[PDB]
């Protein structure tokens, strides 16, 4: 059932300054009013960052990237656009693949042997008679077996109306596959901005810790389509994008030197290594 | 020595002995899945190892007596004596069936074809590692080609990693394209277990056991029994295994869901969520506070003063109150008679008083006259 | 600050002497209390010892720096009595030294 | 039995090493263990042991 | 047990040269108060210039 | 006294020095006859060290 979509207009990939951003809790310990030093899979501060847009005005784009150490995955949403990625290596069938997705009911988890498509996508179709929005394509695989790992979360319904305005969401993620498990940390946060990263800092809390067991070198993130009566022609042209964004950096070995507040929030951090009056923070504690 | 010149002496701080033991762990009746990982009737392939997340439950592990008995039984990062004594945070027993002359192989820093191409551990692998022989079950006359293991690899495989594909493998220097032949090897072999087989070449389950230790949540504890709780008093405390002595408070602390335990500059334990009631409790070490004896030369007498340090005299934290108790600036010193007049420094307390053995006789303490 | 720096000096030295019981000096852990429950009386023991080597280690350095700390304000001490002797008991000739 | 000769060590868990016989490891002194078939086993199980 | 080792060989170092500096800094106090007393006055000191 | 403190802490220094002595560090024993009569030369190396 998948199609490619071929009406893209190609562009040069965009790029983004990190300010400060994707700082993980390294350990499931409590520490209050202390200056702690971790060295871990960190995204570096002020890295420059690839950008990739979904929008009309048409441009989206849903490149299959590389997973070096680890990945930081930001998307500035309004309308639930991304929701989910693919991880693995061949991601032809030949080989076990992660497949995580939130088709507006459930939050799907699976270790499996995919099939994927080259143009994997879900899709939400506009209802003239009555104005109501439901996911109505799914387009990710097309087969699936040897299916390993799974876990399907409660359900759900979401409000994927395509929203008009600017971005609200900004939801941050680190990926991290160590010792066969991959590791999960995630944030949420509201904004209210246009184009770029928000500045300030945020901690990101462990999400999940899935024992995939698998080999990752490349992921690729699965997008929404809007279609309507507006956009005709058939299914590889008949669609729209609605407005959304996401930033992917990758993460390195650093050491970091996190503060935590009197509540126990890491309030900021220190990169070591960055430059050196870094160093000589890092080194004065 | 046996002999004590005048003086004043810093001996140990003060001390306080744990009145009672507890024991808090996790409340949770049921028994861990010991007959589905090891009473199961079909085991995985070793290339193809099957994991089992195991929570909410009690790790007993006496049942297994009865029936089982287990060829090798080895336990990284933590005593087999203490098992009893602790919770695991997340548990994941790997389940396979492999040759009885590989069991060596499943084992941290390993080689052969099982550690390399089929199951690898890590070295910051705590757990246990359990195998069995099992000819009477997994071996049939004939062979049993069930059970099937991966000879060739490109490269060795990476802890805890699964590798089910089955492309051919293309030892030589032409393409495969696919199809087997010459230097073109279908990767999976089965092994032949038969019932009159050698023992290093039968059939072996083993289950491998990871986990971690006083670090996060714990759903699978041991058999110890739960006690009450108390508070503002130094006790033994056993906190999902991770064992002390101190002073249990209630505390401020907002512990996020993730955590258990919470350390100071110091890595030591500062607070820790109680298991049973999710309320956040600090520890206190119940010692402290500076002790000095002050005593003439032990020929002169065996009269001693105490000078407490740091604790108000005007249920005291001493070893005896006796009588005598006078509250200088140094401290409470006990044992020592306070005196309106003032001479020349003998034995300097601190804080501008001082003491000396006079007269029937008795250690006096006064103000050090300047002149 | 030169008065201001020894207090300084001194109240570092002691928070350094707490920081540092955070090693592991070579055991799998820095805090007495996991060792005790994830090992028993036998190996326990050898962790112990390297623990109690690293702290009794770092309670000399302490000290030793303590003693040199020591010996320059004992310096300082006796340049203050002598002035003290020669300046406010007496009138000096020597140059610059009041 | 050979499955519980393991257990005949310093710092074990089982039966034998919790209900039966148990070492310290301050344990200066050592074990030495034998199969013992055709010795201690006959035919219809030799339940003395 | 390299770095525990070579940790403490800079240790031993620094406080060869603590009190080194400490040797230094008496000489040249010792110095300083004979500049000031010999070359900047006359010094009725005995045996002291 | 002051004359008489110089001395008592020397002998006292030299005689901790001895004391000392009779630390394992670690080893199975602060006796180097000790551990070369139980312990070959294999593990003995370490122990020594
Ligand atoms: C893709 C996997 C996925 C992850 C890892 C995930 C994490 C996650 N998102 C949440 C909230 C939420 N998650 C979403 C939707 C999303 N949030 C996202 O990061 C993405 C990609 C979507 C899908 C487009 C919304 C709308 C909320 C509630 C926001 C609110 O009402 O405040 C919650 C809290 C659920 C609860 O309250 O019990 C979790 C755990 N949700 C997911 O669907
Ligand atoms: C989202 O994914 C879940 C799981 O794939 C779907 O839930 C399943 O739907 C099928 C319908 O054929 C049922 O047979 C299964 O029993 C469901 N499994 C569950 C709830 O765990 C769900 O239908 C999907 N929702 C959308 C809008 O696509
Ligand atoms: C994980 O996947 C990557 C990519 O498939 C593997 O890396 C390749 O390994 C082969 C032979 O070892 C090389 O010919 C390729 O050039 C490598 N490509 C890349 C991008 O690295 C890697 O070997 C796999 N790791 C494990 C443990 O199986
Ligand atoms: C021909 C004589 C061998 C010469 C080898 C010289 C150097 C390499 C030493 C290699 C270790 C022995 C290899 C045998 C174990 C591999 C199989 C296994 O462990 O599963
Ligand atoms: C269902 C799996 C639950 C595993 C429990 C989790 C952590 C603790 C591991 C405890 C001991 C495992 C079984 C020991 C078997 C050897 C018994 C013996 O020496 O004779
Ligand atoms: C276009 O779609 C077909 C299947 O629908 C797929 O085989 C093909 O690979 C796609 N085109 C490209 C360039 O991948
Ligand atoms: C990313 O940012 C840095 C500095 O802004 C720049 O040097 C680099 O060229 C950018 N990456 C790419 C591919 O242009
Ligand atoms: C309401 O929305 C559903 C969604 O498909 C659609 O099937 C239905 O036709 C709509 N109602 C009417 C009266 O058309
Ligand atoms: C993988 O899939 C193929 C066909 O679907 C099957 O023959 C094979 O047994 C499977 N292997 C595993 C480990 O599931
Ligand atoms: C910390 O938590 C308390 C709640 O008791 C709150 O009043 C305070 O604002 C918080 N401070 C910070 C920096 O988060
Ligand atoms: C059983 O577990 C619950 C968890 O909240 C706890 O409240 C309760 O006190 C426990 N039962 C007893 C007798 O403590
Ligand atoms: C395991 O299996 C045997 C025989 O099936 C049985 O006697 C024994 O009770 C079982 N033990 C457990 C813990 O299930
Ligand atoms: C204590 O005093 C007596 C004098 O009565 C003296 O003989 C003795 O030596 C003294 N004790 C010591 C240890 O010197
Ligand atoms: C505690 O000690 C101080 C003197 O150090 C004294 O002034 C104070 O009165 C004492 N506290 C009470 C309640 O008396
Ligand atoms: C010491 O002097 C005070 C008056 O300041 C008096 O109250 C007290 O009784 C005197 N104590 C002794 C032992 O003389």
């Amino acid at each position: 059932q998948c199609v490619n979509l071929t009406t893209r207009t190609q562009l040069p990939p965009a790029y983004t300054n990190s300010f400060t951003r994707g700082v993980y809790y390294p350990d499931k310990v409590f520490r209050s009013s202390v200056l702690h030093s971790t060295q871990d899979l960190f995204l570096p501060f002020f890295s420059n960052v690839t950008w990739f847009h979904a929008i009309h005005v048409k441009r989206f784009d849903n490149p299959v990237l590389p997973f070096n150490d680890g990945v930081y995955f930001a998307s500035t949403e309004k309308s639930n656009i991304i929701r989910g990625w693919i991880f693995g290596t061949t991601l032809d069938s030949k080989t076990q693949s992660l497949l995580i997705v939130n088709n507006a009911t459930n939050v799907v988890i699976k270790v499996c042997e995919f099939q994927f498509c080259n143009d994997p996508f879900l899709g939400v179709y506009y209802h003239k008679n009555n104005k109501s929005w439901m996911e109505s394509e799914f387009r990710v695989y097309s087969s699936a077996n040897n299916c390993t790992f799974e876990y399907v979360s409660q359900p759900f319904l979401m409000d994927l109306e395509g929203k008009q305005g600017n971005f609200k969401n900004l939801r941050e993620f680190v990926f991290k596959n160590i010792d066969g498990y991959f590791k999960i940390y995630s944030k949420h946060t509201p904004i209210n901005l246009v184009r770029d990263l928000p500045q300030g800092f945020s901690a990101l809390e462990p999400l999940v810790d899935l024992p995939i067991g698998i080999n990752i070198t490349r992921f690729q993130t699965l997008l929404a389509l809007h279609r309507s009566y507006l956009t005709p022609g058939d299914s590889s042209s008949g669609w729209t994008a609605g407005a959304a964004a996401y930033y992917v950096g990758y993460l390195q070995p650093r050491t970091f030197l996190l503060k935590y507040n009197e509540n126990g929030t890491i309030t900021d951090a220190v990169d070591c290594a960055l430059d050196p009056l870094s160093e000589t923070k890092c080194t004065l504690k | 020595s046996f002999t004590v010149e005048k003086g004043i002496y810093q001996t140990s701080n003060f001390r306080v002995q744990p009145t009672e033991s507890i024991v808090r762990f996790p409340n949770i009746t049921n028994l861990c899945p010991f007959g589905e990982v090891f009473n199961a009737t079909r085991f995985a392939s070793v290339y193809a190892w099957n994991r089992k997340r195991i929570s909410n439950c009690v790790a007993d592990y006496s049942v297994l007596y009865n029936s089982a008995s287990f060829s090798t039984f080895k336990c990284y990062g933590v005593s087999p004596t203490k098992l009893n004594d602790l919770c695991f945070t997340n548990v994941y027993a790997d389940s396979f069936v492999i040759r009885g002359d590989e069991v060596r192989q499943i084992a941290p820093g390993q080689t052969g074809k099982i550690a390399d191409y089929n199951y690898k551990l890590p070295c910051d692998f705590t757990g246990c590692v359990i195998a069995w022989n099992s000819n009477n079950l997994d071996s049939k006359v004939g062979g049993n080609y069930n059970y099937l293991y991966r000879l060739f690899r490109k490269s060795n495989l990476k802890p805890f990693e699964r590798d089910i594909s089955t492309e051919i493998y293309q030892a030589g220097s032409t393409p495969c394209n696919g199809v087997e032949g010459f230097n073109c090897y279908f990767p999976l072999q089965s092994y032949g277990f038969q019932p009159t087989n050698g023992v290093g070449y039968q059939p072996y389950r083993v289950v491998v056991l990871s986990f971690e230790l006083l670090h996060a949540p714990a759903t699978v504890c041991g058999p110890k029994k739960s006690t009450n709780l108390v508070k503002n008093k130094c006790v033994n405390f056993n906190f999902n295994g991770l064992t002390g002595t101190g002073v249990l408070t209630e505390s401020n602390k907002k512990f996020l869901p993730f955590q258990q335990f919470g350390r100071d500059i110091a890595d030591t334990t500062d607070a820790v969520r109680d298991p049973q009631t999710l309320e956040i409790l600090d520890i206190t070490p119940c010692s402290f506070g500076g002790v000095s004896v002050i005593t003439p030369g032990t020929n002169t007498s065996n009269q001693v003063a105490v000078l407490y340090q740091d604790v108000n005299c005007t249920t005291w934290r001493v070893y005896s109150t006796g009588s005598n108790v006078f509250q200088t600036r140094a401290g409470c010193l006990i044992g020592a008679e306070h005196v309106n007049n003032s001479y020349e420094c003998d034995i300097p307390i601190g804080a501008g008083i001082c003491a000396s053995y006079q007269t029937s006789q008795s250690i006096i303490a006064y103000t050090m006259s300047l002149g | 600050g030169k008065l201001q720096d020894v207090v300084n000096q001194n109240a570092q030295a002691l928070n350094t002497l707490v920081k540092q019981l955070s090693s592991n000096f070579g055991a799998i852990s820095s805090v007495l209390n996991d060792i005790l429950s994830r090992l028993d009386k036998c190996e326990a023991e050898v962790q112990i010892d390297r623990l109690i080597t690293g702290r009794l280690q770092s309670l000399q350095t302490y000290v030793t720096q303590q003693l040199i700390r020591a010996a320059e304000i004992r310096a300082s001490a006796n340049l203050a009595a002598t002035k003290m002797s020669e300046c406010v008991l007496g009138q000096s000739k020597r140059v610059d030294f009041c």
